[PDB]
């Protein structure tokens, strides 16, 4: 089970989709599933900004369907607060 | 209005030769002309600034020079994408002007065209209208002469041309030239001939139909 | 990076009126002034107007002179090129540019994508879909002639016959009408045996009709 | 090396998006997302990611009301020839009369050459940015034995200026100011937030510090920025008057008890970061404005500043700049340079003299190739010298005018070769007779209240060397207004610029300066032509001759020997020395040159020497007989004409 996994310290190649939780899914928790064509839990903020790096370092990524991706992974990293990841109880799941 | 004379018009060559495009000015411009490739369909884009400033994300193949009167640029190795058509521009005294353009072919071994004609067709004719087609089919260079003769009559202006893009297999070009008369005329005729001129033809042949056969 | 959009594409009446608008983003606008360039059908380019980077001075070429009136909205991003009397010769495909870069010396970087201008008053029309039959090779082809406007589609087969096909690009005849061939050639020892059907569709008319050839 | 597809919930929609890297990582040379990928700890747990983020200071005092951007780089001038910097072609430009631009898209290329890693994987920047490399350009010193360093790296689109103390331990302490366009900040990595981090954010800019919550009270105990105050300056700033801003810091600092050990406080500080932004703006500048042409006269005013500015750097901190300076403008410049006349240059406008000095500068750095530019600058201070009311302080339409032509002759000077002395010697000379009383008089007032008289002034490159503290009080501003603390800092500051050794911009480059024994205890020289004189306290000067006026028993003596032709004498004359001459037999009025070519010594018994006079033009002597200028109601004051001649000669009485 657990839609909202927990994360622990396999590479980028052999990785195909990730899957984002929404601002509300995880009570705050940004939590994301790496996976190949089989589920790794990854950190979703450390994720989230990647792409958005990806994205932003591709300036010639010229595609209506790229550079709306990208304002809405902007819009979606801000939505979550890691300032009140408080003493809010870290290890819900798994 | 100042006028920017390039020569060639067109121009044939292979994938890596070195290609020269020229472009002239009516006046001085000083050092204010720019060159910008086309390819249809899509957008122009500019490749040299000050006549002489490769500008940026465009490889360095390209190169442009001069002063004033004459200007050039060159493209050192032809490329597969560089398949297209330059325009020069010059922004020294408004209004601006371009070039006529040169339009880059890419070379290929002389070919003849496989000439056929076609009748008005039967469908064609019930509504009162006579198209007479002839078929150029695959050849080169793209120069090529169709004349019709109806009745051994040189027709004119009652014929138009249309030309393929050199196509993406073999290079080679297609024509297709309309011949339309009315019904009335097409009736009152008997001979119809297509003479195609081409560079690649011993001499120009005619291919002809007498009506309804 | 630096996008030029042009969105005002029309047909228009001869002398009548349209708006083209110049959607730029990537950039700083208002600090930028415009050109316009236009590529006629079967011509090269040519450039058109220029408006100023405060927009008041407004410098044309001397065909289109007295006609166009440029306006910009530096708020908006949005440059918009008024055209009055428009003419046949007025007839094709407008781009904008940025020209003047902290602004009165001149000059192009890339265009925007272009619009389509149709000068051309005549009429909504399917056109007429005639076989051209065939006489070791042999060719027959489809002759689609007089529809408006642009484009027509055409397949052999549906797209089951792919090679030796030669759809030409249409002639705009003296009436005002497209007129345009499709061809295709054919081993001469199939033409008992394989049926050779033409799929012409002209989507401006949402008119499809097939056509057997023999 | 794959294609990745990306899904997600959309407040209820199952958006899904596909990236390609078959196509990005070709398409773009510097993307590898797998380093990337590698650089945020994707599988770091948050428990590690929430102690990385609370690590690093944040804003309190986050704010910054609006500010307006100044338009520094003016619309190209109608028709000007834009120019290539890398192709700088011969005879495009024409003269200083035509309009001229450099196109900003190679001067970018030029300016920002150098390349490097801007965002390092030190201890305090990669737990916060994703490491970038890109083309930059950084002004870098290192002071206290290398224990405490700053690096002003930046691009045509931020600065991070970071400063590094060491605390003679192996601890690090690390505090990073970075300054740029909001939307041109770099990449943020963590859970990280750009308003954490924001101290000021007005309209497109922003400031952006970087530290450790131990390293921010590190730097508190000497380093509390008014970071309001800078970042206004920053942006509402030209780029040329800020860097103007950071060269009064530095000249006002200098010649001070101030770079000489350096005090590691919060002024310096601030203006290290102050430094970086005042190359910064000037590259941002040209490449914010895209693909067009800067103004050439634009381009000679700020890079005149930045030149000036990377020179006084030089010499206060062992700093470098590496990488905001183009070639093609310095040929261009040059290039120019041999289009006008360098003698007749000052006859031309106030704008014309200006543009053509910044030229004169940034066209061959390193002076010393075509030695002519210094009769440029000679031309300029000689045509200001005859319309400029003799010892008047000059106001500061012609101070801002000589100080540029000033610094062509400053590094001449810096030379052992000689480079043609002529023009520079009668550069001296004029200056000479520029440092009067009440050229002192205004200097020291604008030194006691920091104003503009307080960067430059002609007497420092005089040849003038009575100048001691003592002589300096009895010719300040005589006001109780004043803090009198502030003039004795006035005296101190004004002695360290022209300390004449260990200066090496006051000496060591005359023909007749061979000719003295004791160098310390010459007052003045003033070489004419056809004769040079040295005006000393000491006897043995080998000179022509030796004068003495009647000095009094208080100054210790006044010597003036004359050199003839700038060769000397194999022993001092022995002696008497001759009497000065005295003279009544000349009418006030002259309608010729009769003094032309020679020198007006004014000098005080008690005091010393007062003024300089050197009669140029016509227009000179008839300014100083019709003048207040002969007061011999006052005997403790006399008169000295030097001439070509060789003679020294008193004036004592006219009709």
């Amino acid at each position: 089970a657990y839609p909202c996994c927990h994360v622990t310290q396999l590479a980028l190649e052999n990785i195909s989709d990730i899957y984002l939780v929404s601002n509300q899914t995880c009570d705050g928790f940004s939590l994301a599933s790496l996976n190949s064509p089989i589920s790794r839990c990854a950190n979703g903020l450390n994720v989230v900004s990647f792409f958005i790096s990806i994205l932003k370092r591709s300036s010639s990524a010229l595609t209506s369907h790229l550079r709306e991706l990208l304002t809405t992974l902007e819009s979606l990293y801000g939505s979550f607060s890691v300032e009140d990841l408080f003493g809010a109880n870290l290890n819900r799941y798994a | 209005d100042i006028v920017m004379t390039q020569t060639p018009p067109s121009l044939s060559a292979s994938v890596g030769d070195r290609v020269t495009l020229t472009c002239r000015a009516s006046q001085a411009i000083r050092n204010n002309l720019a060159w910008y490739q086309h390819k249809p369909g899509k957008a122009p884009k500019r490749l040299i600034y000050a006549a002489s400033t490769l500008e940026d994300g465009v490889p360095s193949s390209f190169s442009g020079s001069g002063f004033g009167t004459d200007f050039t640029l060159t493209i050192n190795s032809l490329q597969p994408e560089d398949f297209a058509t330059y325009y020069c521009l010059q922004h020294s005294t408004y209004p601006w002007t371009f070039g006529q353009g040169t339009k880059v072919e890419i070379k290929r071994t002389v070919a003849a065209p496989s000439v056929f004609i076609f009748p008005p067709s039967d469908e064609q004719l019930k509504s009162g209208t006579a198209s007479v087609v002839c078929l150029l089919n695959n050849f080169y260079p793209r120069e090529a002469k169709v004349q019709w003769k109806v009745d051994n009559a040189l027709q004119s202006g009652n014929s138009q041309e249309s030309v393929t893009e050199q196509d993406s297999k073999d290079s080679t070009y297609s024509l297709s030239s309309t011949l339309t008369l009315s019904k009335a005329d097409y009736e009152k005729h008997k001979v119809y001939a297509c003479e195609v001129t081409h560079q690649g033809l011993s001499s120009p042949v005619t291919k002809s139909f007498n009506r309804g056969e | 990076e630096v996008q030029l959009v042009e969105s005002g594409g029309r047909v228009v009446q001869p002398g009548g009126s349209l708006r083209l608008s110049c959607v730029t983003s990537g950039f700083t606008f208002s600090y930028y002034p415009i050109h316009w360039v236009r590529q006629g059908p079967g011509k090269g380019l040519e450039w058109v107007t220029m408006m100023s980077f405060d927009g008041t001075s407004d410098h044309c070429i001397s065909s289109v002179k007295g006609r166009f009136v440029m306006s910009r909205d530096n708020s908006r991003n949005t440059l918009y090129l008024e055209m009055n009397k428009m003419r046949l010769e007025d007839t094709g495909v407008y781009y904008c540019a940025r020209g003047g870069w902290k602004w009165p010396g001149g000059a192009f970087d890339v265009f925007g994508p272009g619009t389509v201008v149709t000068v051309s008053s005549a009429s909504t029309k399917g056109p007429s879909v005639f076989p051209l039959a065939p006489s070791g090779t042999a060719a027959l082809g489809c002759l689609v002639k007089d529809y408006f406007p642009e484009p027509v589609t055409v397949s052999w087969n549906s797209g089951a016959l792919t090679s030796g096909v030669h759809t030409f690009p249409a002639v705009l005849q003296s009436s005002g009408l497209y007129s345009l061939s499709s061809v295709v050639t054919v081993p001469s020892s199939s033409l008992g045996t394989q049926t050779y059907i033409c799929n012409v569709n002209h989507k401006p008319s949402n008119t499809k009709v097939d056509k057997r050839v023999e | 090396l794959s294609e990745v597809k990306l899904h997600l919930d959309i407040e209820g929609h199952a958006s899904h998006y596909t990236i390609p890297w078959t196509e990005l990582m070709a398409k773009v040379p510097g993307l590898s997302p797998e380093a990337l990928w590698r650089e945020a700890n994707v599988t770091e747990d948050l428990a590690s990611m929430l102690n990385r983020y609370k690590l690093i200071y944040k804003t309190s005092g986050t704010l910054g009301i609006a500010l307006a951007e100044p338009v520094d780089i003016p619309a190209v001038s109608e028709g000007s020839m834009q120019v290539d910097a890398s192709k700088v072609h011969p005879g495009v430009i024409s003269g200083l009369n035509s309009p001229a631009c450099m196109l900003s898209a190679p001067l970018e290329k030029q300016l920002f050459y150098y390349i490097g890693t801007m965002l390092p994987n030190t201890r305090p920047h990669s737990y916060v940015f994703y490491q970038l490399r890109c083309h930059l350009s950084y002004v870098a010193l290192s002071i206290n034995g290398d224990k405490f360093q700053y690096t002003g790296a930046m691009t045509s689109k931020f600065l991070m200026g970071t400063y590094k103390r060491v605390t003679e331990k192996g601890d690090e302490h690390v505090l990073s100011l970075i300054f740029g366009k909001t939307k041109d900040l770099p990449d943020l990595r963590g859970p990280f937030s750009y308003p954490s981090l924001t101290s000021a954010q007005s309209g497109d800019y922003s400031l952006v510090i970087v530290t450790t919550f131990v390293h921010y009270a590190n730097f508190h105990n000497y380093f509390v920025p008014n970071l309001k105050d800078m970042f206004s300056r920053a942006v509402t700033m030209t780029a040329a008057s800020y860097a103007r801003y950071v060269l009064q810091k530095l000249v006002l600092l200098e010649m001070k008890g101030g770079c000489r050990e350096p005090e590691l406080d919060t002024e310096t500080l601030t203006t290290m970061f102050e430094v970086s932004v005042a190359f910064f703006k000037v590259g941002h500048a040209v490449g914010e404005t895209g693909n067009g042409c800067v103004d050439l006269r634009w381009l000679a005013k700020s890079f005149f500043e930045l030149t000036v500015l990377k020179d006084i750097i030089g010499i206060c901190y062992g700093a470098t700049v590496k990488g905001m300076q183009s070639y093609g403008l310095e040929r261009l410049a040059a290039m120019l340079m041999a289009t006008v006349k360098m003698e007749e240059l000052g006859h031309l406008t106030t704008e014309k003299q200006e543009y053509a000095l910044r030229l004169a500068t940034v066209g061959y750095p390193k002076a010393g190739v075509y030695s002519g530019l210094i009769g440029g600058a000679t031309s300029v201070l000689l045509s200001a010298y005859n319309r400029h009311p003799l010892f008047q302080p000059l106001h500061t339409v012609m101070r801002e005018t000589l100080f540029i032509g000033s610094h062509v002759v400053l590094r001449e000077l810096r030379l052992n070769v000689t480079t043609q002395g002529p023009n520079l010697a009668l550069y001296q000379l004029l200056s000479t007779a520029l440092c009067s009383a009440l050229e002192i008089g205004e200097v020291l007032r604008g030194l006691a209240l920091g104003t503009e008289s307080g960067l430059f002034s002609p007497c420092y490159l005089s040849l003038r060397f009575d100048l001691t503290r003592d002589k300096l009080l009895s010719m300040a501003p005589q006001e109780a207004m004043l803090d009198q603390a502030a003039v004795s800092n006035a005296v101190d500051g004004f002695l360290g610029r022209l300390s004449l050794e260990r200066e090496d911009r006051d000496a060591w480059h005359l023909p007749a300066y061979k000719c003295v024994d004791r160098l310390d205890k010459v007052l003045m020289i003033i070489p004419l032509i056809n004769v040079t004189f040295i005006i000393s306290s000491d006897r043995e000067v080998r000179g022509s001759a030796l004068y003495e006026a009647s000095t009094t028993y208080l100054s210790s003596s006044l010597f003036l020997s004359p050199v003839i032709m700038n060769k000397c004498s194999q022993g001092a004359v022995a002696g008497e020395p001759r009497q000065i001459p005295k003279i009544q037999n000349f009418t006030r009025t002259q309608k010729s040159c009769i003094f032309c070519g020679f020198a007006l010594l004014s000098y005080d018994e008690k005091e010393g020497l007062e003024t300089t006079t050197y009669i140029t033009s016509q227009e000179v002597q008839n300014s100083i007989l019709s003048s207040n200028y002969f007061d011999f109601d006052n005997l403790h004051v006399h008169y000295l004409l030097l001439t070509t001649n060789g003679t020294v000669m008193e004036i004592a009485g006219l009709y």
